[PDB]
């Protein structure tokens, strides 16, 4: 399981740019810091936990796409 | 465009791990947190 | 004991290491004739104390001489690199634990050591004006001899006067050639004329209170000339626009360089003036002040005018003075480059969006067997997002472009060799109704691309107008500017990739430059530059065959370019146009093609740039936007293999070559380097043929493979990685590390890797083949992610995966059966998109076949 | 057609550059040259009336831009600090203890004094 957390990491952060987290500064870098850091994962749990740590950063934001719904 | 999150969320069933599926199960009702998570939860 | 000597007698010549304080040596007649020349010159500050008792003892000399350090410095080698160590050591520039940090060498990787190198500048300084004085005393009494380096230890002091004879008073000539041509290269490299920056030339007092509107600097520049080269007999102009031959632009250039690091860098760039437009006062340039052309001031300045032209327009717009002059100060603490004006009043900043990931072709994949894991094929090859802070962070990286001073000697005959590499294509200026162009939406450069792409401006200015631009750039200068953007591409690396978009007003006359020799250039087969040559059709099988032509002991061999495209110095870019611009000899006279080499080093070399929203100067290096890149990089890697070729029959002890024509060529490349001024053709095409024997290269932009005689590099008579590892060291100011240059032995398995490609011969229709194919893992990223362009059409998307799958093709001659997979997936999913939407159809696999062979040589 | 529109465009970029440049200060710069022409890069060092400081971390606003500062071998002030996000900063929120709180890079503009 590791071409498939790239791709949802790729998707996640699609959606993070499309909700317009790059105008925070700092927010979005540390969301581009995560991406680039899950790109280059060899390993599996690494990139999982940076995988839900980016998450956090989309269902933690209010005002963003429904979950209760989906 | 509200699609994309829906196949994002597909994927993420796709996963199946537990922190992940734990995170959104707690997201579905309101129990969100409010910082990035460290490597602040309300409610 | 191996010392470095500098010498050339009758049975042998070059600079390589031979095997030989107080120092004591030894025939009669030699000691009354050593003893009468130093009693003769005994006086002199620069001689060191000789006693002469039958043996002739010199007192109080260094360890290593000078000729030891400029060996150590030119042929450097991380592995055997003791006395260089030792040396730094010694004279206090740094400490022994120094060495056992990694990468200390390295200048990328920790650049301090530019501190250590800087740490013997003085000492270095200290020597040349010894020189000077030594020369003096065999000026006055009457001393004809040649200068060795290997004679002036590193405390500046002389001995060794036995080459000397006796002649009339007040006319003894010391030659020097050999003494400065060697010496030049680490003159820059350890900062030897910071000392000048201060009030009387002191390091213990502050820096010379340079009036700010001071520009020229002749009168310096000739007065530093004179004080550390004073016996250098070659006229020296300081402005270069009075040269007489392009040998005498590079001779001169090659000194402003080291002149130009003493004065203060806002007296560089473009001059500028008030002049009156329809009565109100414009500041226009109306001339720039080169690093290393001196100052050139414009024949064509015009003022009190009524009205503007449409050129004249274009000329003020790209004319920075307008925009560097009206703008607001900017101190810019994020960078150490040179910041000149910010044009806005915030400053903007820049990111880069992910990939657009294909989830449809992913799961194709996933559902024909790839992506298992423990597979051999996989997914490296991604869309890396960039924060804002990022375009700063590359403009950054000219940090590493330093002031680069060159052996002349060695670089003017290298140049003669590189023009006979050259020496088959046609070129010359072409008018503007043969321009051929190319991409006529490219980027126009700031503050051209406000208003539209190149197009536009192409179609707006008539064929008159580009004449007229063409003539004046022939006889002025423009400093104009371009503008820095980061680049959506796709790479296994999360650096940031950016992409310069160079004014029109400069590529416009560039093309009219350049047009017709890159296309000879690109439309010719079997020379040692291969662009324009595709790999379909046998190509690469032709242009392997062709590498492989009569080399005896054939071995493969292959390089990198460690920040190519940032750390070219600028006398090897100024020495690459020359040699381009060397076509023009009936279409420009000298004074054209000079105001040429100038409008390109102001445009291309040190221009102004606007990143992010600012302008800064840029240092130098390679902008990727410019059409003839590609050339001049070719042009700048035949110059350093040439050199390494050099540095390799040189530095070899030619009492060891068993071989008689080989001792000769070393001995007469000696003769022509370092004497006969005058270029000796038949010697520079016996050392082209010599080359096309036993090194034979093939070169695109900054890539190389090379097809060399073994037998011979194994003794030394021919460049090996080593040599191109010094020369880059030494002239490029970058280190080479031999983990990305690969050598291969057997010729059936080709280049190991070339333009990014593989090699593997085949058996195809009854005849074996090289054939190229690439990694697969980079088409697997590049099918699975796309830059947000085909969402619309699926057209796009069907050509980009018909043109992976042509790239995939030869994978199925592949044993390893995964990466014949590759392609079989990529078939199925063309069919798929086909069905979606002989020899002529996309969607079967003989339309691929016929890509890769000469019998179907259409496009 | 679009030549003229390119060279309106380019009348009224060189207009808005112009009307904005001349004072005393370029005059008495230029008028003390060999022949009246200096170089470029010093028109906007000694002559602008303006200093926009790019400080990517607290300790280059410590040293660089304390709360006046000399530049240029001029007197700024310094004043209108803004952050990444074009968010106008209190000199007082730039503080030690306060400076992760707030996005760097900031970008300080001052007046010439």
């Amino acid at each position: 399981k590791m071409s498939d957390v790239k791709c949802t990491s790729v998707v996640l952060l699609s959606v993070l740019q499309q909700l317009r987290v790059e105008s925070s500064s700092k927010l979005w870098a540390q969301c581009v810091q995560l991406h680039n850091d899950i790109l280059l994962a060899k390993d599996t749990t690494e990139a999982f936990e940076k995988m839900v740590s980016l998450l956090s950063v989309l269902l933690s934001m209010q005002g963003a796409v429904d979950i209760n719904k989906l | 465009t509200s699609a994309m999150q829906t196949m994002l969320f597909t994927m993420l069933r796709k996963l199946d791990n537990d922190a992940l599926n734990n995170i959104i199960n707690n997201a579905r009702d309101g129990c969100v947190p409010l910082n990035i998570i460290p490597l602040m939860v309300v409610i | 004991v191996y010392r470095a000597f500098d010498i050339y007698n009758d049975k042998v010549a070059g600079f390589a290491k031979f095997l030989k304080y107080f120092v004591v040596k030894r025939t009669f007649s030699n000691y009354q004739h050593e003893e009468t020349i130093y009693n003769l010159l005994k006086d002199c500050p620069a001689v060191a104390k000789h006693d002469f008792f039958p043996h002739i003892s010199r007192q109080r000399l260094t360890k290593y001489t000078m000729a030891d350090l400029v060996y150590a410095l030119r042929h450097f080698d991380e592995g055997n690199c003791d006395t260089l160590k030792e040396i730094l050591v010694t004279y206090n520039c740094c400490d022994d634990d120094y060495f056992n940090k990694k990468d200390w060498y390295d200048f990328v990787e920790n650049p301090d050591i530019l501190r250590v190198y800087a740490n013997l500048g003085e000492r270095v300084r200290q020597a040349l004006l010894k020189t000077v004085q030594f020369c003096d005393a065999m000026r006055n009494a009457g001393i004809v001899g040649v200068l060795t380096l290997d004679n002036q230890d590193l405390n500046g002091n002389w001995y060794d006067f036995g080459d000397f004879i006796q002649t009339t008073p007040g006319s003894g000539v010391p030659v020097v050639d050999s003494y400065y041509s060697l010496l030049m290269p680490i003159l820059t490299l350890t900062r030897a004329l910071t000392a000048e920056s201060h009030v009387d030339t002191d390091l213990t007092k502050p820096y010379i209170k340079w009036d700010l509107l001071k520009y020229d600097f002749t009168e310096e520049r000739l007065k530093l000339f004179d004080r550390y080269f004073k016996y250098w007999d070659q006229t020296y102009h300081p402005n270069c626009v009075n040269c007489l031959d392009d040998r005498c632009i590079l001779h001169c250039a090659n000194f402003n360089v080291l002149f130009s690091t003493v004065f203060p860098p806002t007296s560089f760039g473009p001059l500028v003036r008030k002049i009156f437009v329809d009565g109100v006062p414009f500041v226009v340039s109306t001339g720039y002040h080169f690093r290393e052309l001196g100052v050139v001031h414009n024949q064509d300045v015009n003022l009190h005018s009524s009205r503007l032209s449409f050129k004249e327009l274009l000329v003020y717009a790209a004319d920075p003075a307008m925009h560097a002059a009206s703008g607001n100060l900017l101190l810019d603490k994020r960078t150490t480059c040179f910041s000149v004006a910010a044009l806005t009043n915030n400053v903007a900043f820049q990111t880069v969006k992910p990939g657009n990931f294909n989830k449809d072709f992913y799961d194709f994949a996933v559902s024909k067997g790839f992506f298992k894991e423990g597979s051999s094929v996989e997914l490296k090859h991604f869309f890396f997002a960039q924060d804002g802070n990022a375009a700063i962070s590359d403009y950054d990286y000219y940090r590493y472009n330093l002031p680069t001073m060159c052996d002349i000697r060695q670089l003017l005959f290298v140049v003669e060799v590189v023009d006979k590499y050259f020496d088959c294509y046609d070129g010359g200026c072409i008018n503007a109704n043969q321009v051929i162009v190319n991409n006529l939406d490219k980027s126009a450069g700031f503050p051209f691309n406000k208003w539209g792409k190149a197009r536009l401006y192409y179609d707006s200015m008539s064929y008159e107008d580009q004449d007229a631009l063409f003539a004046y750039t022939k006889r002025n200068v423009i400093p104009t500017i371009t503008q820095m953007n980061l680049k959506y591409a796709i790479s296994a690396k999360n650096r940031a990739r950016t992409v310069a978009g160079v004014s029109i007003c400069s590529t416009m006359t560039n093309r009219q430059f350049h047009q017709k020799l890159l296309k000879s250039i690109a439309a010719t087969r079997g020379a040692t530059v291969v662009i324009g040559t595709s790999k379909f059709y046998g190509g690469w099988h032709n242009m392997l065959k062709t590498v492989y032509s009569d080399v005896e002991n054939p071995h493969l061999m292959g390089w990198d370019y460690p920040k190519c495209d940032r750390a070219m110095p600028n006398m090897l870019r100024i020495m690459a146009s020359l040699v381009l611009a060397r076509k023009h000899t009936t279409c420009c006279s000298l004074s054209h093609r000079f105001y040429r080499l100038a409008n390109e080093c102001a445009q291309v070399l040190s221009e102004m740039v606007m990143c992010g929203g600012s302008l800064y100067v840029k240092p130098g290096g390679t902008s990727s936007g410019d059409a003839t890149t590609a050339y001049a990089n070719s042009v700048f890697n035949i110059c350093q293999a040439v050199t390494a070729n050099v540095n390799a029959l040189l530095s070899t002890d030619g009492n060891k070559i068993a071989d008689k024509y080989v001792r000769n060529l070393q001995h007469r490349l000696y003769e022509c380097l370092y004497r006969n001024r005058d270029v000796d053709t038949d010697f520079v095409n016996e050392f082209y043929a010599y080359l096309r024997k036993h090194f034979s290269m093939m070169i695109l932009s900054d890539d190389a493979v090379v097809c060399f005689n073994s037998t011979y590099a194994s003794q030394g008579l021919v460049a090996s990685i080593k040599n191109f590892k010094s020369v880059l060291y030494y002239q490029n100011n970058v280190f080479m590390s031999e983990a990305k240059c690969w050598t291969e032995t057997d010729l059936t398995k080709g280049p190991h890797e070339f333009c990014s490609q593989h090699t593997m011969l085949v058996k195809q229709g009854d005849d074996y083949v090289y054939l190229p194919y690439p990694d697969p893992s980079r088409i697997l990223g590049a099918g699975c992610f796309v830059d947000d362009i085909v969402k619309t059409d699926g057209t796009l998307m069907i050509e980009r995966f018909v043109s992976l799958a042509i790239d995939a093709y030869p994978l199925t001659k592949h044993p390893n059966q995964e990466y014949a997979d590759v392609f079989h997936l990529y078939l199925q999913y063309i069919r798929k998109l086909h069905d979606e939407l002989n020899t002529s159809r996309y969607w079967e696999p003989e339309f691929y076949e016929a890509m890769y062979t000469p019998h179907t040589v259409l496009q």
